[PDB]
């Protein structure tokens, strides 16, 4: 697994790849790792499957009613804590890593981490087996104030970085792009990844 | 390590248990009694884990004696041999097993002698002969060779002399002496405690 | 806790005139990973208090979030009635031992500076809920680098001023950025006085390697 | 065990603590760490005491012999070959921490030489269970080509970081300045720490079965 | 440890040792293995400390409860019956403990050896502890039914003594109780390695 | 523990011009005592002793093996071995079976057959020497014997004086030790004489 | 795997007189093979009669010595009286028993007056075996100590040497001493020593020095 | 599991072993002799796992009858025990380690009786009583109470009766019948087996 | 640790990093992992430190007879070969990996790797532990036919991408630079280190 969220004005750009391993065996190829948990709130999912499954959709049952309760859209920062609280309380437990991101009326675009039951914003996030590979890469290649675009760039090319080097990571990228406009779901095919060096 | 043996007839069910209380290396009592009191009919050996033989023997003592308070009349054999192996067969998956091998032996009015027999597992088994422990495994056969079904008492007890000879002969363990006790129409009877030199 | 993920490593301490002042670098290290390298690791309790956190990041995050409602339920109040440094560090043991003697750990070892009534706290907590006092603290692998060069300087001079506890402390943490591998060059220094809890940061050490050309 | 050394303008300096732990129980109070090896190269013994004691024995008996047939004062290069090939068969077992310092040819020269057989040149270093207090203090005061007094003092300031800080650490600060011009070896250079005692018994307190009297008579 | 008892014609005799030891050092030179419950019962003690000390005192808490609502002092059968029950319920809990309870009622004079795992053993002779067996030599050789009370004492006595000889795991004094028709009656707090010494002068 | 199997007590001390060395009579097989009389102390000269602790099979053969070593010495060389060379005689046989050890402490004593000052050490069971001022302890009650030792040792001390000393000191300790006592054995040694005793110890 | 004890060590001491009782400690706390702090003496007071010293694991001794201050006001509450210095033992036997098998590692030595105005020292193991005595050490160095206090203050081992009582004076000098002693030859004994006095007038207390390495 | 006892007096050594021979839970011989002539005045009992103790008893006998042949005269009690205790103790670190536990019963005509004791680890101890095996727990207290340095032979029978008779009494063990021989200046005497 | 050689028209470019660690504790801060076999060949040392030094040793000691016996200088193929058939046969007992390069009058420039008794020769290769955080990195930033100068700047920037995300790995980076002409020897501190993302 590679998963990867980054951060712009008005904005979160959001990627999966689409491998579900199983050892050596590849269970699935082209498994949408990146799940809503509202209208304009995804996660990315990593780890044990069946864990981060069924996180998301406790932490999907518990925003839509909280979400209803408030008469507004829920805030990021509380479903960053929704899939904090569950993380962190059964984390012996579980196995799985859910990065979580999306869009707000009060503090817009922002990225959060949970991994293991912390809680901490970042600019830009990896997990997963193949974000191991790709810590020098989002280091160098990240730099501040990246448009919509640049940032669907930059996390194709990690992506397809990590996928290249990771046997556990591989198929497809999935991306999402969330705005205040709405929620842009694009599949870049194993056939139309970016090349680089790869002998 | 302790030793038990029953032996059916055609009217009765003769019994016998060593009286080794044993600790470590120690043969702390020659005179321990290994046999329990169901009814006047009915008789438990009992041999296995230190505390676990008397624990569980007067638990089911205690019961088969309020079985009798409540009605007026006490357990046939089969009826309290499958009373045991019910309490032996629950205790087995759960927190506290108890490591017990046995034989009841008995005498009801209608069906006659009955000698059956139990490892800790709880499997129950009606038997003509048997007996526990590793002394079981050089009797076991001297009871094949010389028993019949229609051997009399007096005979048994001869039979029983070349089992418990056999176990000073050949079984490491020492076991000088041994209670004897036989079961009929007119309830438990003791007889002399067959001991050696 | 039984198996900690994002550990922070050590939290330094020592109490200078009129004030006590801690340290502790901005990592949160995935075993030799280096994945977290801006995250605050110390925390301002109250006015009087403050409490810096190595060990499982998750936890110290829990602990913040536990001490923080508590401060905020006794603020509720406001009955001229405070948490001490002591107090809050009590507290913290009692915390620790419970969770200890349920097999169920909060995988932390916690450093707690204050200053209340004219005198400096600091104060010593791990997971197991050992726990005391003294003129200077270094949990983790600053137990065997910066502690010994605490207790040097406060041997030859037992009373120092703020400026000296700082340059002290920052002349420590530039020993642990060569000594600790699971340290990094970036920490915060949180100083306490009658004035309040201050929290600067980020900071770095001017380092050097001219021992290279030998 | 604290050890520790450390390169100056003229020469080197080895820094040694003097106790000897059986577990969580002192031995030994004063013992000399510093082991001679040639006459300008000495050697701090840590790990294993007999692994740290042989080994630098049996180097210094190979020094001599090497030194006696090439006519010529002994390499510290030559040194942490012979430890280093020796340890590195031993695999490990033969557990010699140790640091080696001197002064040869080539100037003056310190190597730290673990018991696996790996090795480091460096201008300062440190071993023993109280390496990282010694250590601590060598980082934050050290720089190049230090003064003969300066070196001196930082070393039995390393050396006693150690000796308050490491329970396994105690006693005086041996010490051992390796100039051009021979090596002076400053035994009892520091010592950081400080009763009523006298439980006299009479003579015939103690009871007695038996008494045997062998005389000798020269 | 080494405790010891044996019936004869003027009632009983309770012999123990006094070692305590933690690994081959020895935690304290003098404990009292003897709880002396009321004047008509005693009880020996060896294994863990902790668990004779507490659980013997939970049985003459019981046994004092006994007196005060029945209105009339324990049997020995009872009180034997009472503490392997407590120790039947802490049944596989890793607790050591090794008793005899001696005492005096209606049914005559009584010994009981009790037992961690739940055994519970009517009987004339016993021993315990580690010293076991050393004490079991002594006292079978030189033992009759028909003793006096001084040729008692004397079996008793050396049989800790030559016990605490031989096992490391015992020592220090001989503590000896008598029990008769009328309560018990501490006999001696005699030191062994003195009798010892004493023995060795006599040949 | 290995050491503690057999168990045993060994202990040497100095005085002004003399040197003592003591030792507990057990020989034991973990709870069982068997006999009261094993030799821990063998003599190695006129005015030199070697005692040993631990692993009683390992005591014997190491005295044993010694002794074949030192023989041989006395023979080739022609004079008794100074104190300082026995102690590196056995270092070097104890290091030879450095990864297979023979479990026993050495403690030795002795005056310098030229000069007659005082001489101890005592080495680890690999063979690494530890020369003291003061005294040297081995045995399964090394922790007691040095709380004994620290406290009862003054220096400068005559052959009386020292002999109260030590064996108030082995007494004291092998008492608090469950394998170690059954009596105690201590020899004063002097340049004019050599005062063997054994004191009325517990047999508990 | 997750281990919930540690080794902090340190020395506790004893000694009950004709018309006093000397409870003492050193002030070392360790971890490892490093000293946590020099100022954490192992004495604690109870009542104006009665003190505990309290060595091994120290998360175990904060509690355990938490709980004797909580259950002595319990006592005075119900009571209308302290606890006396057998009762408080008593006591403890039952806490360290309730925690047989999850053990308070602490090796706890209470020190103080009876109720006839003597000297009584009651020694305990972890699981809460007791005894009272005239004397006993525990903790880090209580093998060092003890054999030395069975000779000094039991007279073992000696013949004519008449068996006088314990002075004030002349135990307070041994207890300096033995953790002088303890001290040099224990790792984990030093820096500090601290020595309770408690007699009928009250408790007092002296701060003696140690090795500080 | 097997026994062992020996009894030095002034001017003799009584020794006795038992008789079974065991397998699994059966006795498989009653009559077995545990005692091996090493020399006319010295006899080595042995006791140990089943095939260790006679394939190493044996090896010695051999090695003490060579030395008889060699020189024209057989070992003394000392020389035969210190041999015994030398091999085990160079086996004891080697690939075949003998698990051995032996007496060495024997006079010599300068330095009278001697019985030797030891253990699979090759300590030798020499004592004027001793004895092996589970039995030895039981019975060496009885020999502390009534042996004195001055015993008789006779009574010494008479002590070894009530050893043997407490075997019978609490050991678990069976141990029916038992070897009895008495050594002194006219070497080895057989004795009639304490049965029951 | 982090290694790293690099290829070229007519050289090698060879930089590693200077940490000697021992779990937690840095043992050595300034370590020189590049380590001369020959005139014209180095080798960069990884894994263990006294298994890695033995097979230098004896590698040096091979290729400096072997060369005298050629009346030459040895190939770098020949000192692969070396390292490779030492590391090969003891392979269970030695954990270290030697990557060796250098310069022929034959072949010129030329980078082997020698994992685990293998032998491969790369345009590039990494190893260490550091190695693991910027294979997305080196696969990103590689392109063929660079300069002295360029191959110096990328090691540089993937050692130093390395040392601030392995903990394992940091200090000073040295470097090598093995031509025709000679051996550059440089040294770049901890103080003037190519800053990047570090947040
Ligand atoms: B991704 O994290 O790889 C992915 C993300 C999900 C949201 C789809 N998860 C999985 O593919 C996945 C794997 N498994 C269970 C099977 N796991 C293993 O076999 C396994 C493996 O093998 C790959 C390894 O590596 C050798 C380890 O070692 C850490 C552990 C388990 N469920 N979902
Ligand atoms: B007595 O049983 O010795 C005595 C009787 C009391 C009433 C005071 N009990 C104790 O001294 C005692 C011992 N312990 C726990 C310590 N146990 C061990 O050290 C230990 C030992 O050594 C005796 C051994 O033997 C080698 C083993 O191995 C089976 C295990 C533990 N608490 N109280
Ligand atoms: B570099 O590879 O880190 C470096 C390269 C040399 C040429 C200088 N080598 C070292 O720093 C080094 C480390 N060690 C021995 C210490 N071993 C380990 O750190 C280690 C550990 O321990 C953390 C573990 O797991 C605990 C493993 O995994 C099994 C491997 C190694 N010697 N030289
Ligand atoms: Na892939
Ligand atoms: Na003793
Ligand atoms: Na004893
Ligand atoms: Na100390
Ligand atoms: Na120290
Ligand atoms: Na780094």
């Amino acid at each position: 697994t590679t998963i990867m969220a980054v951060e712009f004005d008005g904005g979160v750009v959001m990627g999966s790849d689409s491998r579900v391993s199983a050892g050596e065996a590849v269970v699935n190829r082209v498994f949408d790792k990146l799940s809503p948990l509202h209208e304009r709130i995804y996660c990315a999912l990593s780890g044990s499957a069946a864990d981060a499954q069924a996180v998301a959709d406790m932490a999907a049952y518990q925003l839509e009613l909280h979400g209803i309760e408030l008469e507004e859209p829920p805030l990021v920062l509380a479903a960053a804590n929704v899939v904090r609280n569950i993380s962190y309380k059964y984390r012996e437990d579980l196995s799985a890593h859910l990065m979580v991101a999306g869009w707000d009326q009060r503090e817009g675009g922002q990225v959060y981490g949970t991994l293991g039951g912390m809680l901490t914003r970042q600019p830009f996030a990896i997990g997963g087996s193949g974000s191991t590979f790709i810590y020098g890469y989002v280091d160098a290649a990240y730099k501040p104030g990246m448009s919509p675009e640049e940032c669907r760039r930059f996390t194709t090319d990690a992506i397809a970085l990590a996928m290249s080097r990771d046997g556990s990571s591989g198929g497809v990228i999935y991306l999402v792009t969330i705005t205040a406009a709405g929620v842009d779901h694009r599949v870049i095919l194993g056939n139309e990844l970016p090349k680089f060096y790869d002998e | 390590m302790e030793y038990l043996i029953g032996i059916q007839g055609p009217d009765y069910v003769l019994v016998a248990s060593d009286r080794v209380a044993a600790s470590n290396i120690v043969q702390m009592k020659d005179d321990h009694d290994k046999m329990f009191k169901m009814s006047e009919k009915i008789l438990l050996l009992c041999v296995g884990e230190a505390g676990d033989t008397v624990q569980f023997a007067e638990y089911i003592q205690k019961n088969v004696q309020l079985y009798k308070m409540r009605n007026g009349y006490e357990l046939s054999p089969t009826a309290a041999a499958n009373f045991t192996r019910r309490n032996l067969a629950d205790c087995l998956r759960s927190r506290t097993p108890y490591h017990v091998n046995l034989l009841l032996a008995g005498y009801d009015e209608h069906e006659g002698p009955a000698l059956y027999y139990m490892d800790y597992l709880a499997a129950l088994a009606k038997a003509p002969f048997a007996a526990h422990g590793y002394g079981a495994f050089l009797t076991l056969s001297i009871l094949d060779r010389y028993y019949t079904p229609t051997i009399s008492r007096e005979r048994a007890v001869e039979l029983l002399r070349k089992c418990l000879e056999e176990l000073q002969k050949r079984f490491i363990l020492n076991l000088p002496t041994f209670s004897v006790r036989i079961i009929d129409k007119n309830g438990i009877h003791d007889l002399d405690n067959i001991s050696f030199p | 806790t039984q198996n900690p993920m994002v550990t922070g490593t050590s939290v330094l301490g020592v109490k200078f005139e009129g004030g006590v002042v801690i340290a502790a670098d901005m990592l949160g290290s995935y075993g030799s990973l280096a994945r977290f390298r801006n995250i605050s690791r110390i925390m301002r309790v109250n006015n009087s208090t403050m409490l810096g956190a190595s060990g499982d990041y998750a936890d110290f995050q829990y602990l913040k979030q536990v001490l923080g409602q508590m401060v905020i339920d006794e603020e509720l109040l406001g009955d001229g009635h405070s948490y001490s440094p002591r107090a809050i560090h009590s507290w913290l043991t009692r915390a620790m031992y419970s969770r200890r003697s349920k097999m169920n750990p909060l995988w932390n070892t916690m450093v707690i500076g204050g200053y209340a009534d004219g005198e400096s706290f600091l104060g010593y907590v791990d997971m197991l809920g050992v726990a005391y006092e003294a003129p200077s603290l270094a949990t983790g692998y600053g137990a065997y680098l910066a502690q010994p060069l605490l207790r040097e300087v406060l041997e030859k001079q037992p009373v120092l001023s703020q400026t000296e506890a700082r340059d002290l402390v920052e002349r420590c943490m530039r020993v642990l950025y060569y000594r600790d591998a699971r340290s990094y060059n970036r920490f915060q220094i949180a100083t306490v006085t009658e004035k309040g809890v201050e929290i600067e940061g980020p900071l770095s050490t001017e380092t050097n390697w001219d021992i290279a050309h030998m | 065990t604290t050890i520790a050394g450390l390169v100056f303008q003229d020469g080197v300096i080895l820094g040694a603590d003097t106790r000897a732990t059986n577990d969580s129980v002192v031995a030994d109070k004063s013992c000399e760490k510093i082991h001679f090896i040639a006459p300008k190269i000495y050697c701090c013994g840590a790990g294993v005491a007999a692994d740290a004691e042989m080994t630098t024995r049996m180097v210094a008996s190979k020094m001599e012999l090497h030194a006696l047939s090439t006519g010529r004062e002994p390499r510290v290069a030559t040194v942490t070959r012979i430890l280093r090939q020796t340890l590195f068969r031993y695999q490990g077992h033969v557990g010699a921490s140790l640091i080696v310092g001197g002064v040869d040819l080539t100037g003056p020269q310190l190597y730290g030489v673990h018991p696996h057989g790996s090795y480091s040149r460096l201008p300062f270093t440190a071993l023993g269970s109280g390496q990282d207090a010694a250590l601590a203090v060598l980082e934050d005061r050290f720089q190049p080509n230090m003064t003969l007094e300066a070196a001196q003092g930082l070393l039995v300031e390393a050396v006693t970081a150690g000796i308050l800080g490491d329970l396994g650490s105690g006693g005086n600060v041996d010490a051992c300045v390796i100039t051009k011009t021979g090596a002076k070896l400053l035994r009892t250079l520091s010592s950081p720490t400080e009763r009523s005692g006298r439980y006299h018994f009479v003579p015939g307190t103690t009871a007695v079965l038996t008494q045997t009297v062998k005389p000798l008579t020269l | 440890t080494t405790t010891l008892a044996f019936k004869f014609q003027h009632g009983v005799i309770a012999a123990v040792d006094s070692r305590a030891s933690a690994g081959s050092y020895i935690s304290a030179l003098r404990v009292n293995k003897v709880i002396e419950i009321n004047p008509y019962l005693l009880g020996t003690m060896s294994g863990c400390a902790a668990d004779c000390q507490y659980w013997e005192r939970l049985l003459a808490k019981e046994c004092r409860l006994y007196y005060l609502r029945n209105g009339e002092r324990i049997s020995v059968s009872a009180a034997s019956k009472l503490l392997s029950n407590m120790m039947c319920q802490y049944r596989g809990m890793g607790l050591s403990m090794g008793s005899m309870i001696c005492g005096w009622d209606k049914k005559g004079p009584g010994l009981y050896y009790v037992d961690e795992h739940g055994t519970r053993l009517s009987g004339n002779m016993f021993s315990t502890g580690s010293g076991n067996t050393y004490a079991y030599g002594v006292m079978d050789s030189g033992y009759r039914p028909n003793l006096s009370p001084e040729e008692a004492y004397d079996l008793g006595r050396r049989a800790i003594a030559y016990a605490t000889h031989r096992d490391s795991y015992s020592g220090g004094v001989v503590n000896m109780y008598h029990m008769k028709e009328d309560g018990w009656v501490k006999v001696e707090s005699t030191d062994v390695s003195d009798l010892l010494h004493q023995y060795r002068e006599a040949n | 523990s290995i050491m503690s199997y057999n168990g045993g007590a060994v202990m040497a001390m100095k005085g002004k011009n003399c040197v003592a060395i003591a030792a507990d009579r057990r020989f034991g097989i973990q709870a069982q005592m068997v006999t009261t009389d094993f030799q821990k102390i063998f003599p190695m000269g006129d005015r030199l002793y070697i005692g040993l602790a631990g692993l009683a099979t390992d005591v014997q053969t190491v005295a044993q093996r010694l002794k074949f070593r030192l023989n041989l010495y006395e023979l080739k060389e022609g004079r008794q071995i100074k104190p300082y060379t026995l102690m590196s005689m056995v270092a070097n046989l104890l290091y030879e079976k450095r990864f297979g050890p023979y479990y026993t402490e050495p403690v030795i004593a002795g005056l310098d057959p030229k000069t007659f000052k005082p001489f101890i050490c005592s080495l680890d069971l690999i063979g690494c020497p530890m020369v003291t001022d003061d005294f040297v302890v081995s045995g399964t009650c090394a922790e007691q014997m040095y709380g004994m030792c620290e406290s009862l040792w003054e220096p400068n001390m005559d052959p009386d004086h020292l002999f109260e000393t030590i064996s108030q000191a082995m007494l004291n300790a092998v008492d608090r030790d469950a394998v170690s006592g059954m009596g105690v054995i201590v020899h004063i040694i002097e340049k004019d004489k050599i005062t063997t005793r054994t004191l009325k110890a517990r047999m508990d | 795997r997750f281990s919930p004890y540690v080794f902090n060590g340190g020395t506790i001491l004893a000694i009950a007189g004709e018309d006093f009782a000397i409870v003492a400690s050193d002030t070392r706390l360790s971890e490892g093979f490093s000293i946590h702090t020099r100022d954490s003496p192992k004495c604690y007071k109870l009542t104006d009669k009665t003190v505990i010293g309290c060595s091994g694991f120290h998360g175990d001794c904060l509690t355990l010595t938490k709980i004797i201050e909580a259950r002595l006001k319990m006592y005075k509450h119900s009571n209308n009286k302290a606890m006396t210095t057998g009762a408080i033992a008593a006591m403890l036997s039952t806490i360290l028993y309730s925690r047989r098998f999850f053990p308070y590692y602490v090796y706890n030595i209470i020190g103080g007056l009876d109720e006839e105005g003597k000297g009584a020292v009651y020694s305990f193991d972890p699981v809460g075996s007791y005894q009272r005595d005239s004397f006993k050490a525990g903790g880090s160095a209580s093998a060092m100590l003890q054999p030395l206090l069975d000779n000094q203050v039991g007279f073992k081992n000696m013949q004519n040497v008449e068996h006088v009582p314990l002075s004030l004076d002349r135990a307070m000098r041994l207890v300096k001493d033995v953790f002088i002693s303890a001290a040099e030859r224990d790792v984990y004994t030093g820096d500090a020593l601290r020595i309770c006095i408690v007699t009928k007038e009250g408790i007092r207390e002296e701060t003696v020095s140690l090795r500080k390495d």
